[PDB]
């Protein structure tokens, strides 16, 4: 069928978009690459957009994992940079509130506002 | 696409200022444009010597694939990936009578080749909201066509297709690129973004009202632009 | 050579594993052929090379 070129044509568009999403999330990690993953999703192509919807819904789950262990218990985990607070690794007594959490302004989100990420903190 | 990069930078450092929460904004890298296979848009003899009922087959499928911007043998894109113009250039042999026609089929492949630069450059973060979406709502105007190709092509390897028929196939996708085309051409000629290309596509729909081929192509590109407006 | 052995080439260039009369020499850009036959794939090459990447 000019050798399988109608059957392809379906995979065709989703071979474009998976392999423009692989040069767009170039050599980053965390909150960043969840930002190149919602840029494929800020467009206005309905089928771009279910394409990659389903990839963030993966790519976030380990991101909103260590933000519902911030919000609920007060320690947060990463094993590489991938939260969008830098936390003091030394200790504080009585005064741990004033210094203990500051802002990591890397791996806030595009689809998380900086009021978000500050009032989280 | 060579000329394109400039315009991006100074697009985007004037609504940066404007904003006052615009945080982790991202770009996508040039290689995704720069490279004939992330985009939409890209042996060989005289085909003058062959028979007549040989000829008919070979440039209507040649034809084809050059709808689309890429060679198919014997007619060949001319490689440019730039501006808001694209030249093809047909063998200097053909017999006559296919050959007219061929010559009235070949517009529509500049008017496929600059739509979908178009489409690729305006798709970004640097253009406004609603030209985003104007072009990824004329991707899906170039995906039809894509589809109607398809199709064609698998016809014409079965026997079931010749030049007239192509011809018959293609008029309204003629005029659906035809109306594109000069749409792409005056929103990157006065630099227009943002709102500038949701008044233009307002004015073509009233244009329109004779024939119904396009008004409705016009009335769907409007309502899909002014959905994040 | 007849049309079949090309059918079966680039069932496999869908794979990413090369061909015979179709093969990768260059890997910026995509597979390069080694009438009607050689149209299609300047349409259907792209698609190796996609999922190469």
């Amino acid at each position: 069928l000019r050798r399988l070129l109608v059957w392809t044509y379906d995979p065709k568009i989703r071979l474009k978009t998976l392999a423009a999403l692989v040069d767009h999330c170039q050599g980053r990690k965390g909150g960043e690459l969840a930002s190149a993953v919602h840029a494929y999703t800020k467009t206005g192509d309905p089928y771009m957009r279910s394409l990659v919807q389903h990839i963030l819904s993966l790519v976030s789950h380990p991101v909103l994992s260590f933000l519902y262990r911030w919000i609920y218990d007060g320690e947060l985990e990463d094993t590489y940079h991938e939260f969008f607070v830098a936390s003091d690794p030394t200790v504080k007594t009585d005064r741990l509130w004033h210094d203990k959490y500051t802002l990591r302004k890397s791996m806030i989100p595009s689809f998380m506002t900086m009021d978000q990420s500050r009032k989280v903190l | 696409l060579q000329q394109s990069l400039e315009l991006k930078r100074k697009m985007l450092r004037d609504k940066q200022n404007k904003k006052n929460s615009g945080q982790h904004l991202p770009i996508f890298p040039a290689w995704v444009y720069e490279r004939p296979a992330l985009i939409g848009d890209f042996t060989a003899l005289p085909i003058g010597t062959l028979p007549l009922a040989s000829q008919e087959s070979a440039v209507v499928e040649d034809l084809l694939y050059v709808l689309v911007g890429v060679d198919g043998r014997y007619v060949s894109a001319q490689p440019l990936a730039g501006r808001q113009s694209r030249t093809f250039l047909v063998d200097p042999n053909l017999d006559l009578s296919i050959r007219e026609l061929v010559h009235r089929i070949l517009p529509v492949a500049a008017s496929y080749s600059a739509v979908t630069r178009f489409i690729e450059e305006k798709s970004s973060f640097e253009y406004g909201q609603v030209n985003h979406a104007l072009a990824a709502a004329m991707r899906t105007l170039v995906k039809e066509h894509l589809i109607l190709v398809s199709q064609l092509e698998q016809l014409h390897r079965q026997g079931l297709l010749s030049l007239q028929k192509l011809w018959f196939y293609i008029q309204p996708a003629m005029r659906t690129m035809d109306i594109l085309a000069s749409l792409a051409t005056s929103v990157d000629k006065g630099e227009c973004l943002g709102g500038s290309t949701l008044s233009l596509l307002h004015d073509r729909s009233f244009s329109y009202t004779g024939d119904s081929q396009a008004q409705e192509l016009c009335l769907y590109l409007t309502k899909a632009a002014s959905a994040p407006y | 050579i007849t049309e079949a052995a090309l059918v079966r080439d680039i069932l496999y260039v869908f794979q990413g594993i090369d061909g015979k009369n179709i093969k990768m020499n260059n890997t910026e850009n995509c597979y390069k052929v080694e009438r009607s036959l050689r149209d299609t794939a300047v349409r259907l090459s792209e698609l190796g090379w996609l999922h190469n990447k």
